[PDB]
């Protein structure tokens, strides 16, 4: 019972290793990681104000 | 009756995959439009300075009529 990782190779194909240098040379996955940032930008903070709102406790 | 805490008959599975869209252009779609807007940009541009110069040669002319 194992999945070890890391098999896949740079496929010779043309599509792929066009993409591959269209994503070198076009900047493309550093826009997507924006984007993911910016996906937690336009959310709404979980900050409790604190000497206000005391934090959650239990029993 | 005891009041343990069990699980109800059951709960529903929580997703393992590694949840990927990869979504996006291709290299050659991308590509393709990036030149194109490039070359929409250099035809008005070379457009713009053409007429530019004549604007700037009818001021030379300006001064040269200007001058004795």
């Amino acid at each position: 019972t194992y999945k070890y990782v890391n098999l896949r190779e740079p496929s010779m194909d043309m599509k792929s290793v066009t993409d591959r240098a269209a994503q070198t040379l076009l900047w493309t996955e550093l826009i997507r990681g924006l984007g993911m940032t910016l996906s937690y930008l336009f959310r709404e903070p979980a900050t409790i104000n604190y000497p206000f709102e005391k934090g959650p406790l239990s029993p | 009756v005891k009041q343990d805490m069990p699980p109800v008959g059951g709960y529903g599975p929580i997703d393992y995959k590694r949840n990927l869209p990869r979504r996006g252009l291709s290299g050659y779609s991308m590509f393709a439009v990036g030149i194109g807007a490039l070359l929409f940009g250099y035809w008005s541009m070379m457009r713009w300075n053409r007429e530019r110069r004549r604007l700037q040669i009818e001021d030379f002319e300006a001064r040269i009529a200007l001058m004795p």
